[PDB]
């Protein structure tokens, strides 16, 4: 009788209670105090109610199952319907409205159809922290900002993780590649799935390029999820001498303007010999070149070094595969790798020739 | 999109059940017809709570006042502070962090600045005494308000360091087929910035109404001293019940004001307190909400909990009806099979809840 | 179709970040940036984050020379005074 | 011997789950016939199943579910 | 599969209105059923349950008919050859 | 050690000392294991932090006895044990990729 | 300047169509020798240790 | 300090 | 090399100047720094003694 | 009269609890 | 100013990581070393 009052929700509460026999306030009704005084000027109302291991863990979950059954064995449309509803193995029919049009018309039942239920977390989307590895089979090593296809939970969906490290547990900073052999982080805009579930990622989904190779290539569970990753990329400024004295130096060009160096005064730079540096003031009539002071005396063949971070953003970009919606349902293309549009579009990579090494060959060190 | 309700009723409640549902929500015609229509300062501070506790919820107040809308996000906890208004205390604004506190990335410590009680809310002895054990059981394990200064109305000025560091991944199943034996019953008297003897004034009304019973009362009593009282004179008593061999609670607060006798409220609260025990079974009247909260939200199991006749009321079906309005679930009143009582046993099978914020 | 529709907002964006992908960098985005390798004074802007070697010379303000002074007050009328003392 | 038995006990124990698969009427276990294209899947679905139902059931499609137990029915799916 | 509702579809069909096709002209968002077993945890009775169908897109269920079973497990012993079936 | 087995099974709990900062310290590749036999929490060893990314939470670790050779330098002495399996496949074998972990 | 671009364009272009055409005579993507004898991550071992 | 990381904002239209 | 891999422990090649700061030749890294500070040092002590 | 009250406050007790041969 | 506010508070965040690490060294030396030095204890005595 009561619960069918309180869940028929055509009627007032005070009309539930009123046919049996607001929160913001939190101490709940009492009487009046000379009402209750004289109520409980008696005591005796209630002078009554005043006066191995891992088998262990089993009993205490066919416990709680005991007690799921027992309390089960209830109203047939209470149980069977509304109150845990279609436990397993009931053959249902599941009616879905605003379901494309191919699917219907390419429906080909060789591929199958299956269906799962999202919890409250997977209907949410941001950047999910995952922690994955190149799968130690898949030939070529993975880049950041690389399309590759995950599978994660139900969904399968092409998403632009980008890798980071957080080197020695300090930042969180951004690689260019997955490492060769182990785990690396990386962050992916997606559906937010649970933490410590696992995934698979694939850069080939489909026929036509399939190759000879190993096409799963990524493999991880994900760490955390958040609406936010807030990740850098190390920038650093080179600024070269040219007016040098002992333990300070004059630095020429990491600024262009003594606005610059006036935000950036008091800063630790360091040569690439490791002599450590602080800058001290712009100088004043050429405008980036300011006064350092070092360790010891640097020389003319150094470059100074102001290591800076920069964040760095994840890409909000998402496409589930829907293959089952082609009239192939292989031959799914999504975005492609960067290899691939240099290839179509022939654009040479990029090569700065300073960044080749060399063959460094030391002259013998001689002092007067 | 957006589950709709009407009205400034249980508004903690909705934004709380949303915020651990995930689901948006409208809220429609808050008090628009009345004279100052619109929200009010204390529940637009407890949005920026919400906003301070979570992180990518977008709430949105329209033009007039009258209807908000919340899009939840992740709750993500930290350490913060909380300047709430005059209005209310920080009961009201601790009360509904309670049900957010164990389901976050990172550990809710926060201090919340402003009066400490009212007449008409939670106070300090009443969120700690009462409302920490129910979900000590629960399954949270390390939970404490701290008091570091309390401030009586109307100038109040006290500070609350809420630190609860247990983030669970979902509360346990109930079990509460039995209304627990009371062991004792203790208390605890305070006042601030006015004289000693009317705690033990308070002290001696309350237990010279509980002399009777054949239990054992105890009730502290603190003054407070110096920087700690706050800007204001006032004092109060708060009340609890101890089942101690399980660990069940019942408690019952007031304050005084001006012009009051001592003896008088101390008095109050104490058959105010029996009539808690009288009309409560397992629970108390103001624990039963995030008691029945706890138990939607935990496992994908049935949980089961003993509740007497007088403890439904309007407050709790329209509990249960907004609770089937968000997560579409509903609650089973079986009657107990002894009959010299009225006694239901709610058993709510709780939605399949983990907390998903916390890393691993 | 509706799905026809999100196919081609689709393939607009994949067009859109592949011409962006192959495109070149930013200057933010490289190591080893000189002062010509990026705009004019476009630091101002743009607030990096760097270690700083020492902490700066403490500005002198009303509140500090009024708990020096009391401090001062402290010592002075309890006659707390690091003198020397004559043998 | 009993260094033995201690070391095979040892190997009983396991992370202590849930269940949540029902006693009574059970689903149908999914089989899946994985294989490159060009080896037995059909030749084999359809062995399996002319076997256990006594049907031959040529040009077969979709899943397909038969009941081959007492209480253990499963699903064939290529 | 444990914490999850799902289900492989042995059945489908559109339940769509051949001549609201032939009003709007095969365009049409159209709504279907999907018949089958389902495994794992019990999938809620209520209308407006997310379900992803893994392979065309994410929907929100509409209605629920459980059906009674086509290939169902009868009531030292052996199997009967009536009683071994095929759905 | 472990009673009358030369290992034991075990639940992972939580890596600790996952905010150490130094990579392949003592306390950076050290896991805490609820052993499943008498129910009690213990602390494992892990062979490197490299492998520390195979054991994640309740993983169904299993773990023999540590046997120090001599007085190590950077060690953390009363942490006996080690993680030698890891949901009942060898991490060793993880680690130089032989074999790849099942879920 | 565009002699040199299409000349090193040319050369990856070769390089990735000679590489490219390593495929099977028929559609059979059989398996390799590191996914077949499964010897991950070795080091350099002797020739007067084999035998 | 307060705005680096967050993600949200009541959106007082009043 | 107990638990270390030959593909970790590999060997990372070092930078040369670049090639518009040519003139003042073979940009100096912290060998040839040590090589240059304590020689400084140990002739710096003798003119102090 | 209790000063006895402010005797008995958060002294060590409650300050402690209120936070919960020869030769 | 922002010279001043890094340097406070990344000089703080050391000092609470170094706190932290070597509660946790020596928690796990002492409450579980006891246990080593008490197996070894019961095993001198077989
Ligand atoms: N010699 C021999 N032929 C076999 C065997 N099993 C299957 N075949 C042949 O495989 C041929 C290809 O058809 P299926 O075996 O049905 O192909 P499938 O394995 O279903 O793979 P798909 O062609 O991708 O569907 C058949 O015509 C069979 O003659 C076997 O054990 N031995
Ligand atoms: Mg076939």
């Amino acid at each position: 009788n009561i619960g069918k009052l309180i869940y028929m929700d055509n009627i007032s509460p005070e009309e539930c209670i009123r046919r049996w026999r607001d929160l913001e306030k939190f101490v709940p009704y009492f009487d009046t105090f000379e009402k209750l005084a004289k109520k409980w000027k008696s005591v005796d109302a209630i002078k009554e109610r005043f006066l191995t291991w891992y088998e262990l863990q089993k009993a205490k979950i066919s416990k709680q199952l005991e007690i799921n059954n027992i309390e089960y064995q209830e109203m047939t449309p209470e149980q069977r319907q509304r109150i845990e509803g279609f436990k397993a193995g009931s053959y249902v029919r599941i009616v879905f409205e605003k379901v494309p049009m191919e699917f219907v018309k390419n429906f080909n039942p060789k591929f199958p159809i299956v269906m799962g239920g999202l919890l409250p977390t997977e209907i949410k989307f941001g950047i999910v922290k995952a922690r994955l590895r190149r799968h130690r089979w898949h030939k070529k090593i993975l880049k950041t900002n690389d399309p590759l296809v995950l599978s994660l939970g139900w969904r399968r969906f092409q998403t632009l993780p980008i890798y980071t490290t957080t080197d020695s547990r300090t930042r969180t900073r951004m690689l260019k590649y997955t490492p060769e052999h182990t785990y690396c982080n990386a962050a992916f805009y997606g559906p937010l799935c649970s933490p410590n579930t696992p995934f698979c990622g694939v850069q080939i989904v489909a026929n036509s390029d399939t190759g000879n190779g190993f096409r799963i290539a990524a493999t991880g569970i994900v760490e955390e999820i958040d609406v936010n990753i807030e990740i850098v990329k190390k920038l650093k400024l080179v600024g070269f001498p040219y007016k040098i004295f002992k333990n300070t130096a004059f630095i020429k060009d990491m600024f262009s303007s003594a606005m610059e160096v006036a935000r950036f005064e008091g800063a630790q730079i360091k040569t690439v010999s490791g002599i450590r540096g602080e800058i001290k003031r712009a100088l004043s009539k050429p405008e980036g070149h300011y006064r350092a002071a070092f360790e010891d005396k640097i020389l003319m063949s150094d470059i100074v070094i102001l290591r800076s971070w920069y964040p760095v953003r994840v890409k909000k970009f998402y496409n589930p595969v829907t293959s089952l919606l082609l009239k192939e349902k292989t031959e799914w293309k999504g975005l492609r790798l960067t290899g691939q549009i240099r290839a179509a579009m022939n654009l040479e990579t990029p090569s700065n020739p300073d960044s080749a090494y060399h063959k460094i060959e030391r002259v013998e060190r001689h002092f007067n | 999109k957006y589950t709709t309700f009407q009205g400034s009723q249980n508004f903690r409640l909705r934004i709380v059940l949303a915020t651990l549902s995930g689901k948006p929500i409208k809220i429609e015609k808050i008090r628009s017809g009345d004279l100052n229509p619109g929200l009010k300062d204390y529940e637009v501070s407890f949005l920026r709570l919400i906003e301070s506790v979570t992180n990518g919820s977008v709430i949105e107040i329209s033009y007039t006042g009258t209807t908000v809308i919340y899009r939840p996000g992740i709750i993500v906890g930290g350490a913060s502070t909380h300047i709430c208004p005059s209005s209310k205390p920080v009961g009201y604004f601790v009360e509904p962090m309670l049900y957010l506190a164990p389901f976050s990335k990172k550990k809710f410590s926060i201090l919340f600045k402003g009066i400490t009680a009212s007449h008409n809310d939670a106070g300090i002895e009443a969120i700690k005494w009462g409302l920490m054990p129910v979900m000590e059981k629960f399954g949270v394990r390390e939970c404490a308000l701290h008091t570091l200064k309390r401030g009586s109305p109307p100038l109040g000025g006290g500070e609350v360091h809420l630190v609860v560091d247990s983030l669970i991944a979902q509360p346990i199943t109930m079990h509460e087929i039995d209304r627990p034996i009371i062991s004792s019953i203790t208390g605890v008297a305070y006042s601030t910035r006015v004289s000693p003897s009317l705690v033990n004034r308070m002290i001696d009304g309350a237990k010279k109404v509980l002399k009777n019973l054949q239990c054992e009362v105890n009730i502290t009593a603190d003054v407070w001293r110096g920087e700690n009282s706050g800007k204001s004179p006032g004092w109060g008593i708060t009340l609890v019940a101890q089942s101690k061999q399980k660990g069940w609670s019942y408690f019952a607060e007031d304050i005084g004001d001006a012009g009051s006798i001592p003896e008088e409220l101390g008095e109050k609260v104490a058959c105010q307190l029996l009539e808690e025990i009288s009309k409560s079974a397992a629970v108390g009247r103001n624990q039963l909400p995030l008691a029945i909260v706890y138990m939607v939200i935990g496992k994908e199991d049935i949980g089961r909990l003993r509740i007497n006749k007088e403890q439904i009321d309007e407050r709790f079906i329209i509990l249960l009806r907004d609770i089937k309005k968000i997560f579409n679930t509903e609650v089973f009143l079986k009657p107990v099979d002894e009959a010299d009582n009225e006694d239901m046993i709610a058993t709510i099978k709780g939605i399949g809840f983990t907390n998903t914020s916390k890393k691993i | 179709s509706s799905f026809e529709k999100q196919q081609i907002e689709i393939r607009k964006q994949i067009e859109q970040l592949e011409n962006e992908a192959v495109a070149e960098k930013k200057w933010s985005l490289k190591g080893e940036v000189k002062a010509k390798d990026r705009p004019e004074d476009a630091l101002l802007t743009e607030e990096l984050e760097f270690d700083r070697t020492a902490k700066p010379v403490p500005v002198i303000t009303s509140e500090v020379t009024e708990s020096l002074e009391d401090m001062i007050r402290r010592r002075i009328q309890d006659s707390n005074f690091d003198d020397l003392q004559r043998r | 011997t009993m260094q033995r038995s201690s070391d095979v006990n040892e190997r009983k124990l396991h992370v202590p789950m849930v269940d949540r698969t029902p006693e009574d009427d059970p689903p149908p276990f999914i089989v899946a016939v994985v294989g490159p294209p060009g080896t037995g899947k059909t030749t084999l679905i359809r062995s399996l199943v002319r076997r256990m139902t006594k049907s031959t059931l040529n040009d077969i499609q979709g899943p397909i579910t038969v009941v081959s137990g007492k209480h253990r029915r499963l699903t064939f799916l290529e | 599969r444990n914490e999850h509702p799902y289900m492989l579809a042995d059945r489908f069909t559109d339940l769509t209105h051949p001549e609201l096709i032939e009003t709007q002209g095969l365009q049409i968002d159209r709504k279907v059923a999907i018949y089958g077993y389902l495994h794992g945890t019990p999938l809620p009775s209520a209308p407006g349950t997310r379900v992803h169908i893994a392979g065309v897109g994410d929907f929100s269920v509409a209605q629920i008919e459980k059906l009674p079973d086509p290939c169902p497990t009868p009531f030292r012993k052996r199997l009967d050859d009536k009683d071994k079936l095929i759905y | 050690p472990f009673g009358g087995s030369s290992h034991a099974k075990g639940i992972v709990l939580e890596k600790l000392g996952i905010e150490s900062k130094q990579p392949n310290s003592a306390i950076r590749k050290c896991v805490r294991v609820q052993l499943i036999k008498n129910g009690k929490k213990v602390t494992a060893f892990v062979p490197n932090d490299g492998c520390l990314n195979f054991v994640d939470e309740n993983d169904e670790v299993l773990l023999a006895g540590f046997g120090r050779k001599g007085k190590a330098k950077g060690d953390i002495p009363g942490v006996r044990f080690k993680v030698v399996k890891v949901s009942g496949v060898s991490l060793l074998a993880l680690w130089k990729e032989k074999k790849e972990k099942p879920r | 300047k565009e002699a040199h671009k299409n000349a090193v364009i040319a050369a990856r272009e070769g390089k990735l169509a000679e590489l490219a055409e390593n495929v099977s005579g028929d559609g059979k993507r059989a398996i390799n020798y590191q996914i077949l004898k499964n010897k991950g991550l070795t080091p350099k071992r002797n020739k007067d240790n084999r035998n | 300090k307060m705005m680096k990381n967050k993600r949200g904002g009541v959106i007082d239209k009043r | 090399a107990k638990l270390v891999h030959d593909v970790q422990k590999k060997q990372h090649r070092e930078r040369s100047q670049l090639t518009s700061r040519s003139r003042y030749g073979f940009l100096e890294k912290h060998k040839d720094y040590v090589k240059r500070a304590q020689d400084f040092h140990r002739k710096q002590s003798t003119l102090k003694v | 009269n209790g000063p006895s009250d402010v005797y008995v406050p958060p002294s060590k007790k409650t300050q402690k609890l209120l936070r919960s041969e020869n030769l | 100013f922002e010279a001043r506010q890094r340097i406070e508070e990344k000089n703080k965040e050391s000092s609470d990581y170094h706190a932290k690490m070597a509660h946790i060294v020596n928690t796990i030396n002492t409450e579980e070393g006891a246990e080593k030095n008490k197996y070894e204890r019961e095993r001198k005595l077989r």
